[PDB]
């Protein structure tokens, strides 16, 4: 809920404002914003088959989008990041991965470790 | 030198002066044309 | 399939063919006299580039796109500017001037920083010297010391057809100051100040035409 | 359909809820253009509920009107008036969208209750223009029009 | 024979025509190209255009200024912004007009704005010239 | 049935162009007139609910459109306009009501009687 | 209709002809979005064929998505990529098209039998881009790839 | 719909009358080119009244054609062919009018029963060109072409 | 088979989009010969009713199409050509058309014959 939460009204106006945008008009920086937003989370909510997401890594890689760490990075490299980051921190992240899923939330200090994680990640990730 | 330059004044200018005199010059029956030319529609873009 | 969708979509098509059918004669009709006024302005503008293919021009060591403000004419637009790109790209610095708000709106972005002007309200009255020299003008008042430039524009051919072309712009006029210049003599250094100032402003006014 | 059909008739207010609105986000999920009520006359609610209402009206179905339009030959051909239109009439359409108290679950939003002298006066400045310069998700998901403006400054930056 | 190609950005007169010679108002004087002249540049001046045909009678015109070019070649070119037979002036509005201009220039002490009134006293003043 | 046909003709050529109303840049003149007589006629048939009115007020408002007395007077304003100007003649001018009655039409005299009430009244509506 | 529609439910493979695509000259009239295999599985015909295939279905489905803009005004009003996405799907559509051994007899042109190898490729390539400078035609009613390249050099 | 569709198999001709033909006054308000015949044939009416009516439908048809490049652009620069072509199909299409008897007591004017030879050569008079010299409303509300040519000579 | 195998494939290379005629001489070079032929052979499929044709009068009509000898003609003159053409080998290439008949093939001898025929014929008629 603390990365959905507001997620599928917002996906929802998205779709209708990206498809009366392709009408050339101008757009402010809203609406840009919230067009390269929408692209982004499009993204990340692909999936394949077969391999069901465990309720922490959900958690995870939707809150690198939503939080908009990922609002510079090319849409077309965005599943490649989402595959590389959750083999990241649950190589690497068991304990904060553990902590989200036992407390069935993110508490201000998982939040604070996650910022440090993604950030520094991408930046990596990016090089 | 010309007294139009040094003035500041460039050539297209000084043709752009010389140019409309003629026009003023003419007589209803040509005038009409002056229209259909010598416009100033462009708009600058400067940023 | 549903009698009232179906009847929706009739009903946007049908106001669709009538704004349609209208800006074509609209079209036809400023295409009709602009065919004809073309006739003289060719001549006149063949003329002044009647210097320098006559005689050699090059250059030891500005792109400018014309269209207008209006879409809805095919490619007018996407053509100059997609060869626009491609200088910019070959190439020595690299500076642009857009007539007409499309050019700096498509072959844009990627390209502000790589602005010096741009122009508006062309395309809707026919243009004229006068909008040349406004844009020559511009530009001389411009602090580009531009060594060579050239002029992108989209040359008619017939109603089915134009090409986008490209005119070199030696109006350096440190360029017109070669050997190939030594034929013509008793020329002030500055005579030809005036002279190229001029052949710019013609060859404007041509490629707009 | 014969049930809803002959529904109508046995009614004194109707309010006409949409698939094609509630689709892109739009709650409640209202058709401002097929909902009515027996009491919106000037001679009961005032002249100036009647006029915001009945201009609310107008400009959507003007911009109804048009959407198919512009969706073919594009926004350039509109007159700088006719474009006005057309950006505050999807700033009206989602100022009509508001977070429910009950639908707390559902928004990520908390519930809102607008007095109706709030509403009129919101509808109304909109109509007028000013708010021209405020974008269009400023009046999304909000109550009252001053949620507008915070709104489009916790946008800005 | 020299090709001889006289025209302004909305009317043309001459196209590649074979004239015996032709009379062009420059900067420096009035020169006078012939079919065979050597190959020279020059800017126009309000004067006159006077063009000796293959047969006589010439035929006069009046520019405001523009270019005038004569190449290795016997091509020779004039562009005028403006180009029209004394046909067409009325000599009446020009009296009024040089007068006009003297005037202003006697109200003005900006250089610039001197320069923009002197140039238009040339003008209207060569006018008077073939009227 | 004096102005009835003039009404009904103007509506019918506002109809073949009414699509151009908000894509007429380029127009001419004369469709541009047509646009504007017929958004102004259009105006005219609205009417609010329970105020039948009399025949004579009904070719008075219709015979003054149809003549142009209102053709440069913005759309938006015509309602309040017949409004306001039928309160003025129903109150000031019976006489000239009375006799479109009587003569059964609107003669040269009450021509001239309407186009001095109509073109003073405007003026003072736009002040 | 109910008898199609029923028997979708029975099959593991389905081919459907389209009589638009036939219309178009493009044989087998094949629609190439609406024909379905349960076999098409990353884990049964390997990644590189998997991932040429849900590639194309990808790029034709854009171009579709446009023909509804393209219908009135046309392709000179796309964006200069929309018209990219136009071009290598409008060539993709012909290079599905290929002459039949058994149509020989009534369209003169011998019939072509193209290994699943030289398919993969083909259609990688041009996803690739590698011939966005080759003619449509060239791809039209041809077998593998090296035959559409030949096709576009006869056209001089 | 198949109640239409129905009739049609049994109709050997239409008669359209119309409301655009009734407002430019043309009475009776058919049309010209929607009505049809299937005895519209050389076999059945003969080559001459077929010849001329197939040049008649022509020249309305031209007439139709020539709208556009006159409207937005200017009648001064059609061709003398299509400028002669306007003024016999103007012409034409005003002979197609005629007063009737039956309407002698609203109009005050005598009706027209003209006979088909009469009317054949009418319009092929106006075809060949040989009232190219008279005003169209010579031609409007009449019966027999010589009372076109009288009514020209009224006043002046 | 002869002559129709390739009317086929020319009349089906002038229906390859020919609704763009409008031009004339502003089309490219071979395109405006597809619209040459093309015109030209759908003139001659053209016919009139209760006058059936010998099949080898038809391949003699088609023949002269598809070998080229109708490309200068008038569009509006190929019927008189055909009309003119037909009357004069009925009435005297009888034997020839005899043999192509009986054979039901166009031999290299009859081609050769046929070649004279339509290329005199063509010469001496006034279109
Ligand atoms: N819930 C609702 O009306 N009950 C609560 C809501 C919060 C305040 C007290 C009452 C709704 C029931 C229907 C589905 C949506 C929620």
């Amino acid at each position: 809920k603390q990365v959905a939460g507001t997620m599928k009204l917002e996906l929802a106006q998205y779709r209708e404002v990206a498809a009366f945008a392709q009408f050339g008009s101008d757009l402010d920086a809203a609406t840009q914003q919230l067009l390269s937003r929408g692209v982004r989370l499009t993204e990340l909510l692909k999936q394949g088959q077969y391999s069901p997401m465990a309720i922490e890594e959900q958690v995870a890689v939707i809150y690198a989008g939503v939080r908009g760490y990922l609002d510079k990075l090319e849409p077309s490299k965005i599943t490649k990041f989402e595959n590389a980051f959750l083999s990241h921190v649950i190589s690497q992240h068991q304990a904060l991965l553990g902590k989200i899923r036992t407390d069935g939330k993110i508490s201000e200090e998982s939040d604070a470790k996650l910022k440090e994680i993604v950030t520094n990640f991408l930046a990596g990730f990016e090089a | 030198v010309a007294y139009w330059r040094q003035a500041g004044l460039s050539y297209i200018r000084y043709s752009q002066i010389c140019a409309k005199a003629v026009r003023d010059a003419l007589k209803t029956e040509f005038k009409a044309n002056a229209m259909k030319t010598s416009g100033s529609t462009i708009k600058i873009v400067k940023v | 399939a549903t009698l009232k969708d179906i009847t929706r979509r009739l009903k946007s098509i049908k106001n669709i063919q009538k704004i349609t059918k209208s800006m074509k004669m609209v079209a036809a009709a400023k295409y009709a006299r602009a065919e004809r006024e073309l006739k003289p302005a060719r001549v006149y503008g063949v003329g002044s580039l009647a210097l320098y293919e006559k005689a050699d021009i090059k250059t030891p060591e500005l792109i400018i796109g014309v269209s207008s403000d209006r879409g809805l004419c095919g490619a007018i637009h996407s053509s100059v500017a997609k060869q626009m790109k491609s200088e910019a790209a070959n190439l020595k610095e690299v500076k642009i001037i857009g007539v007409g708000d499309k050019i700096r709106s498509i072959l844009h972005r990627t390209h502000s920083d790589q602005f010096l002007v741009t122009f508006k309200e062309v395309g809707r009255r026919p243009p004229t010297f006068g909008d040349a020299s406004v844009i020559a003008l511009e530009l001389l008042n411009s602090g580009y010391e531009f060594d060579e430039g050239s002029i992108i524009f989209n040359r008619f051919r017939s109603v089915i057809s134009y090409k986008t072309e490209e005119k070199p712009i030696f109006s350096l006029d440190t360029i017109s100051s070669a050997e190939s210049m030594s034929i013509y003599d008793d020329i002030d250094a500055d005579v030809l100040r005036n002279y190229q100032e001029y052949s710019l402003a013609n060859i404007i006014y041509y490629s707009l035409k | 359909d014969p049930a809803p059909a002959t529904t109508f008739a046995h009614l004194d207010a109707t309010t006409v809820l949409s698939r094609a609105i509630a689709e892109l986000g739009i709650y409640p999920a209202v058709d401002p253009l097929d909902s009515t009520s027996r009491i919106m006359d000037p001679n009961i609610v005032g002249s100036e509920h009647y006029d915001v209402a009945r201009g609310v009206q107008k400009i959507l179905q003007d911009y109804k009107s048009l959407q198919d339009i512009i969706a073919i030959l594009g926004m350039d051909e509109l007159s700088e008036e006719d474009k006005l239109t057309v950006s505050r009439a999807r700033k009206i359409q989602r100022f009509l969208s508001q977070p429910f108290q009950v639908a707390e679950v559902f928004t990520g939003h908390l519930g809102k209750l607008v007095p109706l002298k709030e509403t009129i006066k919101g509808f109304q400045q909109i109509l007028a223009g000013e708010y021209d310069h405020l974008p269009e998700q400023a009046f999304y998901m909000v109550g009252p029009i001053e949620e507008a403006v915070a709104k489009a400054d916790k946008l800005a930056e | 024979q020299m090709s001889f190609t006289f025209a302004s950005p909305t009317q043309v007169f001459f196209n590649s025509a074979n004239v015996r010679q032709v009379d062009v108002p420059t900067q420096t004087g009035a020169f006078g190209i012939l079919a065979a002249h050597v190959p020279t540049l020059q800017v126009l001046r309000p004067g006159l255009v006077v063009v000796h045909a293959e047969d006589g009678t010439t035929s006069k015109y009046f520019v405001s200024s523009g270019s005038v070019t004569v190449n290795a070649d016997s091509s020779v070119q004039l562009l005028a912004e403006e180009a029209v037979t004394l046909d067409m002036l009325d000599l009446g509005a020009a009296k009024a007009n040089l007068e006009k201009a003297q005037s202003e220039l006697l109200g003005a002490a900006d250089e610039a704005t001197r320069a923009e009134i002197q140039i238009r006293i040339e003008a209207n003043e060569a006018l008077v010239k073939a009227l």
